[PDB]
């Protein structure tokens, strides 16, 4: 059986720079002149995967000449001469030397951009939701870079490290930034036993956290 | 032009069966190898099966004996009969044609969604996310909609029927207690809302749901 290990999982690169993605099959492929079943695919955000390279080095029509494949034995790598914003997406290699063919785990190509602090906005539960007996406090941290960010909640001053879920958008297609949502969920009862709710976030762009909060005692 | 459209996806309970279809056009159907490839949540791609011009079929071991790939050269249709479905079979299924011979996979269809679970189909609850007043005096204002408790995926969200494209962030759903919840935020100039109407449009085809929710300020 063959197992294809693709690296890295995420590849950050500046526009204009070179990018290199590696795939290693657990089985050495044969052929220095007799065809090589190594293919490369790219799946753009929200789209279906598409063929870039086949036979290890041939470019499918439509694929920019910036892309090129190379390899020998167990190692194969896809290369981009100089990255364009258009290359954002997930790239996958494919080893078709045996049945069944195997795909590499995929490499997320991330476009580097200047650092940016998030725009934080907190939101109390809708009156409609309280009527139904539920209480979710939502917090948005939008348009920041890099992706890693710290989000700590505080209720009347006490950190709340439970009941808080997260979700992150993929790299923005317009500005290359990342966005994140954090949702603290509770029952109407639980929610009403306190008045002070805080969404605190510390991002690498500043040592001092960005605090955004509200008190039930207001609108 | 070469075209391939998958169909037949839906919710199915473990142990059940479902047959997927892949309608083709724009090429001599009989001449090419056709394959089904699936993609799971972890965004991982998994080759599932293929059938070549000569009639031979091939399957991945995790699917052999359960899934049956077949084609009707007469009606230009490719199929994938699934049986003894397992939770791990949940994924987006695409069909793709060989570029030539049995080389490459091109013109992938948009794919059809298959969800294997015992959970029932339930609509989402839509809640408005409005500013807790706060004078603002700021150039931009951020609004949003919390879409809670639905199943199965997916749910689409638009604002003002698509009129508001910029400043939109729709977050990926999270599965909690076999129920999905996601959110969407939109950011417009303070001179746009509340003077003009801002409505999020939520869709949940599974439950034939199409709901509109107007964001109104929290009176003070």
């Amino acid at each position: 059986d063959v197992v294809v290990t693709q690296t890295p999982l995420s590849l950050p690169v500046s526009l204009g720079d070179q990018a290199s993605i590696s795939c290693r099959s657990s089985e050495v492929i044969v052929t220095r002149n007799g065809y090589t079943p190594i293919e490369w695919y790219l799946q753009k955000p929200g789209q279906s995967p598409k063929l870039l390279i086949y036979k290890a080095y041939k470019r499918f029509p439509g694929v920019p000449d910036r892309f090129s494949g190379s390899g020998s034995g167990t190692d194969f790598t896809l290369k981009i001469s100089r990255v364009e914003a258009e290359d954002l997406g997930v790239y996958y290699c494919f080893d078709g030397s045996t049945v069944p063919p195997k795909f590499g785990g995929g490499t997320k190509l991330e476009i580097k951009r200047a650092d940016a602090a998030p725009t934080v906005s907190i939101f109390p539960p809708s009156s409609e939701q309280l009527t139904s007996g539920g209480a979710s406090v939502v917090c948005f941290l939008n348009n920041f870079y890099p992706k890693d960010i710290n989000v700590k909640w505080k209720i009347d001053g006490s950190e709340r490290q439970n009941g808080v879920l997260n979700s992150w958008t993929d790299q923005d297609s317009k500005d290359s930034t990342y966005s994140m949502s954090s949702t603290l969920t509770l029952t109407k009862d639980e929610y009403e036993r306190h008045n002070s709710y805080t969404c605190e976030a510390t991002h690498k762009t500043s040592t001092s956290p960005i605090v955004k909060s509200f008190n039930r005692d207001e609108c | 032009e070469v075209k391939l459209v998958e169909s037949g996806g839906g919710l199915v309970k473990p142990g059940g069966s479902l047959k997927l279809s892949c309608a083709a056009s724009g090429f001599t159907f009989s001449r090419y190898a056709l394959s089904w490839v699936r993609q799971t949540a972890d965004k991982r791609l998994e080759w599932v099966a293929s059938i070549v011009s000569g009639g031979n079929t091939y399957y991945s071991g995790s699917v052999k004996g359960r899934f049956t790939i077949s084609r009707d050269i007469a009606r230009n249709i490719l199929y994938l009969q699934m049986s003894s479905l397992r939770s791990e079979d949940t994924a987006m299924y695409y069909c793709a044609r060989a570029y030539y011979g049995y080389v490459g996979l091109v013109h992938w269809g948009q794919g059809t969604l298959v969800t294997v679970s015992s959970a029932k189909t339930t609509p989402p609850s839509v809640y408005p996310l409005a500013p807790g007043s706060a004078a603002q005096t700021n150039s931009m204002v951020t609004l949003g909609c919390l879409v809670k408790g639905y199943f199965p995926e997916p749910v689409t969200v638009t604002w003002n029927s698509g009129s508001l494209s910029s400043g939109v962030h729709t977050f990926p759903a999270v599965l909690q207690s076999d129920l999905y919840t996601l959110s969407s935020s939109v950011t417009v100039p303070s001179s746009t809302w509340p003077s003009e109407t801002v409505t999020c449009n939520v869709a949940h085809p599974a439950s034939s749901t199409k709901v509109d929710k107007k964001i109104v300020p929290r009176d003070c």
